[PDB]
């Protein structure tokens, strides 16, 4: 039973909203409402738009039919859980596209692929698409589309503690990420109709698969500090980032996908609050399952005593904060020149959200102390 | 952030 | 359909040959002939003898019935392939027991478990059993019993190149070792009758599982040089090996299981030749499968043009040689004082086998040059 | 030992 894509591959009614694909605060939920929750074609349409903008369809002679069929199957694979659904995959794909394509102040540029929304005439800006080969960029985009495939709505710790079959299968080593990559590649290789990489040679296909698997496995938060330390050590080196080195480019792609996977706190207030609501709903479901199983309820997963503000503040200060700081210090953070200083929307939004959470925590503590 | 690391597994 | 062990748990007819379990050149094939190839109870009987010698049955209150049932199921799991069969598992278990228990000259000793064949009165010798806790030793023995479980007779490279389902499942990352560990633990957790660790608490069971998985995954030869480099760096440090550190003990156990997995060249001439014949038969079967599939025949796997001597010489000089040298330099190699110098049977056997292979290679080259 | 490393995968 092959899950073939709907006959209209391109939806014209979305052509307006896709025009806002060039801004960081993309109204993705409005796109979900426009497309419809039943069909769930958001990821396929967004991926098609991004591939057209890059031109990877003509660069690699990618067949449209196979690409659309496989991405529709990938959309079907995502479960209807509050956070790790196809909406999150679309958001991560849009974020990696934004990070790779949008101008970066002071980034020197060296086949290669450039977005149609980038101005090559200007010499004061650069983009990661001008330093990363097209094959690696396509691998990064595909991995971002595959980063959380078939997510069960549970964390790695819950699966390990409960001795879930997935945990036993992968020997309690990056259970979620390994499962996502394995399921995505099994789906890709299961049907001939999903093979949109038929025009790649044997060596290129192997390299693409390796890059996609590495990028997917980089999304694990258990190894987050390892990646952060490695990236900081590479950047602080006098040599710096070498774009002619395969390992450095792989590390840069892994950092980009890691930053895009937790980009929620770095958005505007409305998107950040909606993503926080989704993730805390998923946490509450996991905590209810833990209570049913008799295990002690994990922190922040108790619906009776929510700690949403504390969770968000800790996540921003410990996970998102250092990662964004390292990415900006490396010089890969998109921004604009102000007249010379650099203005970044992502960093400003992260600071504003962190201040909001600190204010909420202080207000809650004051209210508790009064009572 | 003991609780956050416990959730993550670090 | 639980695979329950035969009603007689202990075989008396073997009690004589088990007396030779205290020597490195254990006639394992004679034991296979005595027991019988149909029943395949060699691994269970050898494991029972070793556990009785250590006393882990009384130390951890291990039930005999569950232990025997699970080890018989483990024996059944091993396939009848020329090399990676239950005979290899028994050999590796005997080798890890020999390395951990037999006296080591100059090794200082610090619950703990000592073998019944060790003289504690003498102060000039030590054993790894006196510095490694009983739980870690049991984990090492179980991992050695599980190191190559359900081996398909093919290398990691063959599985990756042919896009085997096991390779896709584990994302081309230690496919064989991950499969072995996952299958062994799934078999252990599948039936209540195989749970011989019921007397361990929750934390101890988790630590035991972690140690077993780490030891099993250490057996991969793709990461052999990584482990060798890490061990050399730890040993060359002025601090040296710290037996009070969990990480150092885990590394020592991993090195022991790695050395025991390739102990074949370190044995006497007859055992080494038999193991070489088995491994080259497995290589020839793999090469025949590669030729059938149309892939180019891998080196040393061409039955038409054998290179057995070259393969053995390369394996000894590149894999077994440096590993044995590092293990001996660390000071963990068993031996005896000669009157003060240290005599090691393992190193002498390895040198003799390497010289034999060099002589064979020189003779073959001379014969080829004459023609 | 190019052939040995190719077999191992290094
Ligand atoms: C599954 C990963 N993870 C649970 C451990 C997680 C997912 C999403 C968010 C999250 N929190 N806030 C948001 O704004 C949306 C996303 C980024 C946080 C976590 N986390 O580590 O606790
Ligand atoms: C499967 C591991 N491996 C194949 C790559 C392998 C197994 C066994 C032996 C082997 N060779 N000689 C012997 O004496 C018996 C064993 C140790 C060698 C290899 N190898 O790396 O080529
Ligand atoms: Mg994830
Ligand atoms: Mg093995
Ligand atoms: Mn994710
Ligand atoms: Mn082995």
């Amino acid at each position: 039973k092959p899950i073939l894509a709907p006959e209209p591959l391109v939806m014209d009614n979305l052509d307006s909203i896709m025009e806002q694909l060039n801004t960081w605060n993309f109204p993705i939920f409005d796109l979900v409402e426009n497309i419809g929750r039943k069909c769930g074609r958001i990821l396929s349409q967004v991926s098609y738009r991004l591939f057209e903008d890059m031109g990877l369809f003509e660069a690699f002679k990618i067949p449209i039919r196979e690409f659309m069929n496989y991405f529709h199957a990938l959309e079907i694979g995502y479960r209807d859980i509050p956070y790790h659904n196809r909406i999150h995959a679309t958001d991560v794909l849009h974020a990696v596209w934004y990070l790779t394509t949008q101008p970066i102040p002071g980034l020197s540029t060296v086949g290669y692929v450039f977005s149609k929304t980038y101005n090559v005439t200007d010499d004061k800006y650069g983009c990661l698409s001008g330093n990363i080969p097209a094959l690696e960029l396509m691998a990064l985009y595909v991995a971002a589309a595959m980063h959380d495939y078939d997510h069960p709505g549970r964390t790695n710790a819950f699966l390990v503690a409960t001795s879930a079959p997935q945990a036993v299968l992968y020997n309690d080593r990056s259970v979620l990420e390994n499962h996502h990559a394995a399921a995505a590649w099994n789906l890709f290789m299961s049907r001939p109709e999903y093979n949109f990489l038929i025009n790649l040679d044997h060596v290129e296909f192997k390299h693409f698969r390796f890059l996609v698997i590495e990028a997917i496995l980089a999304t694990d938060l258990k190894k987050h500090f390892d990646f952060v330390a490695k990236f900081n050590g590479k950047v602080n080196d006098d040599v710096g980032i070498d774009w002619t080195n395969e390992n450095d480019r792989l590390l840069v792609c892994q950092m980009c996908i890691k930053l895009a996977d937790i980009n929620g706190p770095a958005k505007c207030k409305e998107l950040h609050l909606q993503w926080t609501d989704g993730i805390v709903n998923e946490f509450y479901e996991q905590g209810d399952e833990e209570a049913s199983l008799g295990l002690p309820i994990s922190p922040f997963m108790d619906r009776s005593a929510p700690q949403l503000a504390n969770l968000q503040e800790s996540f921003i200060s410990h996970i998102v904060g250092p990662l964004c700081n390292s990415y900006d210090s490396a010089g890969l953070m998109p921004g604009k020149w102000v007249e010379r200083k650099i203005y970044c929307q992502i960093t400003q939004h992260l600071l504003q959200n962190h201040k909001m959470w600190k204010k909420v925590i202080e207000e809650e503590q004051r209210l508790a102390g009064i009572e | 952030a003991e609780n956050l690391y416990q959730i993550i597994g670090i």
